[PDB]
């Protein structure tokens, strides 16, 4: 755990309680605190057996977690609140393909941003733009929000905590149900594949990580896909590109000079498409879906302290400069690959 | 671009008054007002957000709220009850605001109206001017209608309006006509409809040309 | 003890020229702005032109592209403002301003403000000039008098665009005094009147004298109103 | 805001092809005023137009910057693109000029085009830049279609005297001479231009950068009556530089300081009476960035109405952090409670005053206290400084038998004046309360009460095991300092000695000695935020000093590569010398290499297997790479170093975790 407080910013606070041997059965148990200044917390309490004991390769698991997700550059979507308790079950056909099912049941509400939306007598809402009011509907959303999922997975890593070669590809279909502002049904489907071979010399090992996924129209704006931070897209805000059409793929070249550091050399890009979106902060929306993709490069330090792993990002948003930021820093445990 | 302000304005000694001025320009836009004094010249008290270093009572003050901006004046005092107006600076393009005036809130009366009807003068020089008159109907609020010959006037009146008076502080709208002699004559009642928030109902003024 | 005086207005036909003159009264045109702006009568304000010196900058705002010139020299400290081919909208007061921009280092020249203002003068463009006040005996027949209610008048018609005053028995009854001010006569004059209030018990046999100036026409005749 | 669409218009002729070339501010731009100055600075100074009005405009959400465009008439003869590239007569000859050959030749027929007279409002222009003439007013006799464009100017008598009044700083002799229109000469108006801008740059070089010109005139008579104004600072204030803090508005908290006012007063070089001598403002922020507290600073001029040359400077001021508390807690099963904890405050009560209490543990048994306080300048007095640190260190060393575990609890305090800004002399005491630890199960007493310890069975007496004992040492110290800036130094000396001699009880009591030099230098590197840094350490001690309080090298600290305690001794010289690269503003790439060794060290622990003797002898060397990162939480310090050359320790990288 590592707090910094005092002005300025808030209790910047990422502690865990990872626990991947707990009560000696090989199952994973952890808490996760976060919190940022960006008005972000969260929590995640997961549980995952990769086999009952005494059974036939079925996993099981389940993780209830809490994200009060915070983006002040969205005028409708200013703060969002999250309460979710999913569970997955799998079967493997083998030691390397897994069939599971996995469902989910999400509290939602949604908040906009204060002093920029007014509501009139009549109880709707209206949005001043160039000295004109917009109807603007959503506002104040509170909703459940349920949904399964069964996802196919295929791994082939020598090792998890630190891979070297092998193949990773994960495939999920989701289709759920959600209440509030449109009641109806939603789809999702989401592939991301992972591979890794030997690179130039040793310890040099080349990572190609290509994240792709399609949505309906009829999801809420908040489960929409997001493109940015240091998860997804580096060199860009979180939640630069948004819409119903995700496709990011990244490449690494990670060196392992010694047992306690790593150099990394990334290269990543992608880019959302088809939001369509209420809230009018998205000025970027862009249609015909494998265009203005934006592109990042840059260098990172992943090193393994004695205390537990840890990542250092530092990406440039190289060919196509939509933003003029330059430097971007992140902070984060084990890898994105 | 075109700085647009609410013209019209009323409060009350000790009021607190404020005065939006609309604007569409840049970061780098600076505005600067003028309590233009109704008889002799306007005078600068705000500079972009902060006021003049020299004139004013610590009372004149006010801030940009994005595209508008607004003035907080303090307990109003009789020697501020002026005419305001609003000016923007871009890149050497000065813009003026319609201006606002600022004048004492009270209450109504009634006035007393005549109809004066050319003499020999005019009558032989071929024009009609027929006058009434509203006084001490402060809450000035102006709307007049006219009538000849007992049905209908349009558009021949002309408006001359005196704004508050030093003691009285109330108005005196007058309103003249200029017509051809050949629709003075052939028209049969003169009068002139007067109503308005002061005036109540519409109080019929009659003249049936047979002025012995 | 910084103050601006203009000169060299005038009266004008439409299309004609005229040169207004500013002068500083302490200051020095080389580092100043001076502005000339115009308020139409009854209307509000509405910028002309401006001449930076120091700069060499000199447009002017919208609707004298073309038309007039804003020349300053600082031999004689003063500002000139050229007129020509004026129009209906050009009949108002013009008023030379001083800009200041509140850094003391004079390379800045930006306005940020007008503080200095001048006093002001009259132009008129409007045509058929130099003509009587032709004032109208207004005599209204009483048989109103009410008490405090009467309202007398003296209308005055077609008259050369100029102040021009009305009395009132030499304004000694100037109770209820309602003298308007002046407005265009439609065509091409100006026209006004006046109201006074008396009470009943005069009547109208009270003796009520009304005066008139046409001072620039030196013109100046002196009435009276009966029942 | 953004820019959406650089739509130029008035540039009918001159490319916009070469001018988006050559203007930066193309679509999805920041702007900011510095940007759009530094733009007109560069498009201004490109030559490929004479009058510019760039006007930028909202569109769309962002910026549509149009440029107005007057461009002149030399610069079509590159053939690289280029600019803006029956009429009979010209008539009215002027007097002193022919205005025919002048015209025809420079101007007319050329430049003047028969008609369309903005060439020609640009040949009155260059008749300015010769100054000739006065003003120039075409009268366009349009005649039947030909015309005569009658040119009524007015021409520049020479001038008879020059005159300046208030210059009161550089004597009118040298004035005049620097002056180009002389007496005898045309009045010229350009050159009176370019001349008061000579004039102004004169005054700047002479150290006066705050003069303006006011009057540049020239009556009837020829007299040029020149006018300076000189700008004498009447009254200084000071208030927070309030920038684009996004996310805060202009509330009393915000633009008030919290550093009270005494210390900025006390700071200020700048005095009432002097005409603004820039180099006692370069003074002035040079003290306020040495401060530490602040980040930036910037001057600005204020005209008081009423008094000509009285200027209100007005100084801003930004403020970086004032309080801080940065943690990082480790724990569960390995190690133990690996807590760094800080509570740092630098400016607190806000009176420049240091205060912070700092919590440390580590695996190897340690543990650290320290509340440490600092005044580097009394309220109201003589440049004396002040303030005391209470610390506490439960350090352990498992690898000694006799000092396994050793406790301290110590109150120091220091007091100094300083001699100037740059030497500071200061006497500091301190007492100490040590208790030494043997390691268990190592060391065998016998009933007689003594202590040996077993080597190659046979039993040695040892003694001073389990000792506590008091610490009392006054020190007086001198200190060098001219750097910068303390927290990010680039370039400066600093140089500490303090000469050490005090009284311990316990196992041989009696009084110690003990002396120290620290050197500390930095200068310009290879390129631009590359700094080398240098730093050597030396000191001696008495052999009177008891083992605990003997001089250690290694560790993160003194010598990388090597564990801590890897050289102990009397005798301590290490010397460090780095090379810091700035690459951005919150990471940094340090690649440093450090040498030293102690010696004479003559200790009873024989865990100390590499007692040395021979002063500058079996130096050890080290080298590595280190990361120097400013987060946006706080300074953080990454090391990994490589023992090389004398290759004594066989380990190989290591790591080192600081601020």
């Amino acid at each position: 755990g590592g707090v910094a407080y005092g002005s300025e910013t808030g209790f910047l606070g990422t502690l865990s309680l990872k626990d991947s041997n707990w009560r000696g059965k090989n199952q994973q148990f952890g808490f996760t605190f976060e919190k940022s200044n960006k008005n972000y917390t969260g929590f995640a309490l997961d549980f995952y057996d990769p086999w009952i004991k005494d059974t036939d390769r079925v996993s099981w698991g389940w993780g209830a977690y809490r994200t009060s997700y915070g983006d002040e550059d969205s005028i409708l979507f200013h703060e969002i609140d999250t309460i979710g308790f999913r569970t997955n079950i799998g079967k493997g056909l083998g030691k390397n393909f897994t069939l599971s099912l996995g469902t989910k049941v999400e509290y939602i509400k949604e908040k906009h941003e204060d002093g920029k939306l007014r509501q009139a007598n009549n109880g709707k809402w209206y949005y001043k733009e160039k000295n004109k009011w917009r109807e603007i509907e959503g506002v104040d959303d509170k909703y459940w929000l349920w949904s399964i999922y069964p996802y196919i997975s295929y791994d082939t890593r020598n090792n998890y905590l630190n891979p070297t070669s092998g193949f990773y590809g994960k495939f999920q279909v989701e289709a759920g149900h959600a209440g509030g502002y449109k009641s109806g049904n939603f789809g999702n489907a989401t592939l991301e594949l992972r591979t890794y071979h030997k690179g130039l010399f040793k310890n040099n090992i080349f990572a190609y990580k290509v994240v792709g996924g399609v949505a309906t129209n009829n999801t809420k704006e908040s489960q929409k896909f997001w493109v940015g931070g240091g998860n997804s897209l580096r060199g860009y805000d979180g939640g630069f590109f948004k819409g119903s059409q995700k496709l990011v793929a990244t490449i690494e070249n990670r060196t392992q000079l010694n047992d306690i550091i790593g150099l990394v050399v990334f290269a990543d890009a992608g880019r959302a498409w088809k939001q369509n979106g209420r809230d009018p902060s998205y000025t970027r929306d862009n249609s015909r879906f494998g265009h203005n993709i934006g592109t990042t490069a840059g260098v990172g330090i992943r090193l393994n302290t004695p205390i537990g792993p840890l990542r250092f990002d530092f990406g440039w948003p190289v060919g196509n400069k939509m933003d003029d930021d330059g430097m971007k820093f992140y902070f984060n445990m084990g890898q994105s690959f | 671009q075109m700085t647009q302000s609410p013209s019209s304005l009323s409060a009350s000694v000790g009021d607190r008054v404020t005065i939006t001025c609309r604007a569409s320009q840049s970061v780098s836009s600076a505005v600067a007002w003028y309590q233009q004094k109704p008889g002799k010249a306007p005078k600068l008290l705000i500079y972009s957000a902060s006021s003049l270093y020299s004139g004013v009572p610590s009372r004149f003050s006010g801030s940009r709220s994005g595209t508008d901006f607004t003035l907080t004046i303090s307990s109003l005092q009789p020697e501020d009850f002026a005419t305001y107006y609003c000016q923007q600076f871009s890149q050497r393009l000065v813009t003026f605001g319609q201006g606002t005036k600022v004048e004492i809130k009270r209450t109504v009366a009634a006035p007393s109206v005549f109809i004066f009807p050319p003499s020999d003068s005019q009558l032989k020089s071929g024009t009609a001017s027929v006058v009434c008159l509203l006084n001490n109907f402060y809450p000035r609020e102006a709307k007049v209608q006219w009538k000849v010959d007992n049905a209908l006037q349009s558009g021949n009146s002309q408006e001359s309006v005196t704004e508050q008076d030093s003691k009285d502080s109330t108005y005196s709208l007058s309103s003249t006509l200029t017509l051809s002699k050949a629709d003075y004559e052939k028209h049969k009642v003169y009068a002139c409809e007067v109503t308005h928030q002061g005036l109540s109902s519409p109080v019929t003024k009659s003249f049936n040309r047979g002025e012995c | 003890e910084v103050q601006l005086v203009e000169s060299g207005g005038g009266l004008v036909q439409p299309g004609g020229s005229l040169r207004l003159s500013c002068a500083a009264s302490g200051f020095n045109v080389y580092s100043s702005s001076i502005h000339w702006v115009r308020q139409a009568p009854g209307k509000g304000l509405e910028w002309v032109a401006s001449i930076y010196s120091y700069y060499g900058s000199t447009y002017y705002a919208d609707s004298v592209k073309g038309r007039f010139t804003i020349s300053a020299d600082t031999s004689k400290n003063t500002a000139y403002l050229q007129m020509n081919s004026l129009r209906a909208e050009d009949t108002a007061v013009y008023y030379c301003a001083r800009g200041y921009s509140s850094y003391w280092l004079k390379s800045h020249q930006w306005p940020y403000g007008f503080d200095y203002w001048g006093q002001g003068t009259l132009v008129t463009v409007s045509s058929a000039s130099t003509k009587g006040p032709s004032v109208f005996p207004l005599a209204p027949s009483s048989k109103s008098t009410s008490g405090g209610t009467a309202a007398l008048g003296c209308l005055v018609k077609d008259y050369f665009p100029e102040p021009v005053t009305v009395s009132w028995n030499s304004g000694a009854l100037t109770s209820g005094v309602h003298t308007f001010p002046a407005v265009l006569q439609s065509s091409g004059l100006y026209s006004l009147s006046s109201v006074v209030t008396v009470p009943s018990s005069s009547l109208g046999t009270q003796t009520y004298i009304c005066n008139v100036n046409h001072k620039p026409s030196n013109t100046k005749v002196d009435k009276k109103v009966e029942p | 805001l953004p820019i959406k669409s650089v739509e130029v218009v008035n540039n009918q002729q001159v490319p916009a092809s070469l001018i988006k070339n050559t203007l930066k501010l193309k679509e999805g731009a920041k702007f900011s005023t510095e940007a759009l100055l530094a733009d007109f600075n560069a498009l201004k100074e490109t030559g490929y137009f004479e009058d510019v009005i760039l006007q930028p405009v909202s569109y769309d959400g962002g910026v549509r910057i149009v440029v107005d465009v007057v461009e002149k008439e030399n610069v079509v003869d590159l053939l690289k693109e280029k600019g803006v590239a029956v009429l009979s007569s010209v008539k009215f000859t002027g007097n002193k000029r022919v205005t025919t050959s002048e015209l025809l030749d420079i101007t007319q027929l050329k430049a003047g085009e028969y008609f369309s007279r903005s060439r020609v409002e640009d040949a009155q222009r260059r008749l300015l830049a010769t100054g000739k003439f006065s003003e120039v007013r075409p009268d366009a006799q349009v005649a039947n279609g030909k015309m005569a464009l009658s040119f009524e100017v007015v021409e520049n008598p020479i001038v008879k005297s020059v005159i300046i009044t208030g210059n009161n700083t550089i004597p009118t002799s040298t004035i005049m001479s620097e002056l180009t229109t002389k007496p005898g000469s045309v009045q010229n108006y350009n050159n009176l231009r370019e001349d008061r801008d000579k004039i102004l740059g004169l005054y700047q070089a002479q150290g006066y950068t705050l003069v303006n010109i006011t009057d540049m005139s020239t009556d009837e008579n020829g007299t040029l009556h020149i006018s300076i104004v000189e700008g004498i600072v009447r009254r200084i204030e000071v208030k927070k530089m309030v920038t684009k803090q996004k996310g805060n508005r202009r509330t009393p908290n915000d633009d008030v300081l919290k550093t009270k006012d005494y210390v900025i007063d006390r700071e200020i070089e700048i005095q009432p009476g002097k005409i603004f001598n820039v180099k006692e403002y370069d003074a002035t922020v040079d003290n306020l960035m040495r401060l530490g507290i602040f980040k930036n600073v910037k001057y600005e001029a204020r005209s008081i109405p009423g008094d000509p040359e009285g200027i209100d400077l007005i100084l801003l001021i930004d403020e970086d952090r004032t309080a801080e508390l940065q943690g990082g807690v480790a724990y569960g099963s390995e190690t133990g409670f690996l807590g760094t904890l800080s509570l740092k405050d630098s400016n607190w009560r806000g009176k420049n005053q240091q205060f912070g209490f700092t919590f440390e543990k580590s695996n190897k048994n340690y543990t650290g206290f320290a509340l440490d306080f600092y005044d580097p300048w009394i309220k109201d007095t003589d440049r004396v400084s002040w303030g005391w640190g209470a610390y506490r260190t439960s350090y352990g060393d498992e690898d000694s038998i006799l000092f396994h575990e050793i406790d301290t609890i110590g109150f120091r305090t220091n007091i100094g004046k300083g001699l100037g800004k740059n030497f500071t002399l200061s006497l500091g005491t301190k007492v100490e309360y040590i208790k030494e630890k043997h390691e268990d199960g190592k060391l065998r007493q016998a009933n007689n009460g003594k202590w040996y310890y077993k080597e190659k069975n046979k039993w040695r007496e040892i003694e001073g095991v389990d000792d506590k004992y008091w610490l009392w040492s006054i020190y007086p110290y001198i200190s060098y300092d001219t750097r910068n800036n303390y927290l990010n130094p680039t370039s400066g000396f600093y140089g500490k000695f303090q000469v050490e001699a005090g009284h311990a009880g316990g196992y041989k009591s009696g009084n110690f000695g003990n002396a120290t030099l620290e050197l500390r230098t930095y200068h310009k590197g290879l390129f631009k935020n590359n700094i080398f840094a240098y730093k050597v350490v030396g000191g001696v001690a008495t052999n009177n000093t008891k083992e605990s309080q003997k001089f250690w090298v290694g560790g993160g600290n003194s010598l990388r590569g090597y564990d801590g305690g890897f050289f102990k001794g009397s005798q301590k010289l290490v010397a460090t010398i780095e090379n810091r690269t700035q690459l951005n503003d919150i990471i940094g790439l340090v690649v440093f290499a450090d040498a030293g060794r102690a010696w004479k060290q003559n200790g009873r622990d024989p865990s100390y297997t590499r007692d040395n003797s021979r002063f500058g002898h079996n130096i050890g060397t080290t080298a590595g790479v280190g990361i120097r990162l400013n987060t946006p939480i706080g300074p953080l310090r990454f090391d990994f170093g490589w023992p090389v050359g004398n290759k004594m320790d066989d380990d190989g990288m290591k790591f080192y975790f600081n601020m």
